[PDB]
């Protein structure tokens, strides 16, 4: 996260880390269940072998509340392409149930029309995750959150030099030096209504990092809401 | 703004306009409370919430 605060004890108690066997945190992913973790199906290939950290503030400290899980099933989307990171998304299921307390909790799943109507209309969502705090610089050992203005996909269109499909949505400043990094990435991007947070999305790409004209990318998690049902159920 | 558009209905989280007129639901871990509207926990942890404790 580039700009934004570090999130404080209990803010964002349902973010995940995607650790390699080295103890590394290279994606983020998102708490949805016990057993459920959402995350990116990009951030599958940057490890052979990981496991999940959950209950984690500070990388270099320990505050007996962490918990680190291995994987049981890795359910991609079957429609996911490195060209385009079109249908960039993956539901992971624990071998152990998470053990719900301070710092680790489940982000609420919404209803499509709801969520699209209602939560992608407001005004900002949020996004945090262990990485980079400078486009050039290193992974950020602190847990950060950044409040992102969702953008106009016409406007989002207009400024990427890649394809946005509709399976993705533009989030963050034009100018401003805040946004997601690598590192964030399949971590959470959630919209608080009546101080209740929905997942709304999942950090994919971008073109750099908090660069003038220029967004954050995300994968819009209403359009995969069945898909992360029927995932769940299996 | 008529039903789910004026205030979302009214409703604590998912608003839907059905056959008009208004009707409320909650994220699982939630019930409906008695006024139709709230949402109130299932038991510890719900959903989409900043662990207080
Ligand atoms: C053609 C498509 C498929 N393609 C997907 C990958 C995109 N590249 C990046 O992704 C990326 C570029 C880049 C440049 C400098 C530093 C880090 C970078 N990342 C990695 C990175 C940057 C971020 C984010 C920035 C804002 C977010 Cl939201 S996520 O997360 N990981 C380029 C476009
Ligand atoms: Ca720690």
């Amino acid at each position: 996260i580039v700009g934004g605060q570090e999130c404080k004890d209990g803010e964002c108690p349902w973010q995940a880390l995607l650790i390699n066997e080295e103890n590394e945190g290279f994606c983020g992913g998102t708490i949805l269940s016990e057993f459920y973790i959402l995350t990116a199906a990009h951030c599958l290939y940057q490890a052979k072998r990981f496991k999940v950290r959950v209950g984690d503030r500070n990388t270099e400290q320990e505050e007996g509340g962490e918990a680190v899980h291995e994987v049981e099933v890795v359910i991609k989307h079957n429609r996911f392409t490195k060209e385009t990171y079109d249908f960039d998304i993956a539901v992971l299921r624990l071998k152990t149930p998470i053990t719900f307390r301070m710092n680790v909790a489940p982000a609420c799943l919404p209803e499509r029309d709801w969520a699209e109507s209602t939560l992608m209309t407001q005004k900002t969502g949020i996004v945090s995750g262990f990485g980079r705090t400078h486009e050039k610089g290193r992974q950020s050992t602190r847990l950060k959150m950044l409040e992102v203005p969702y953008v106009d996909r016409n406007s989002c269109k207009l400024s990427s030099s890649f394809i946005i499909t509709q399976n993705m949505f533009c989030a963050g400043y034009d100018t401003k030096q805040e946004d997601a990094c690598q590192g964030d990435s399949g971590g959470p991007h959630v919209t608080r209504f009546k101080d209740t947070y929905f997942v709304t999305g999942i950090v994919s790409w971008g073109e750099g990092c908090a660069r003038k004209g220029k967004y954050g990318i995300y994968t819009k998690v209403t359009a995969f809401l069945k898909w992360i049902d029927r995932s769940m159920k299996t | 703004r008529k039903l789910c558009s004026l205030d979302n209905g009214d409703c604590d989280q998912f608003c839907h306009e059905e056959q008009n007129s208004v009707v409320c639901s909650c994220a699982r871990g939630y019930t409906l409370a008695d006024n139709g509207k709230a949402c109130i926990p299932t038991g510890p942890y719900p959903c989409g919430k900043q662990t207080l404790e």
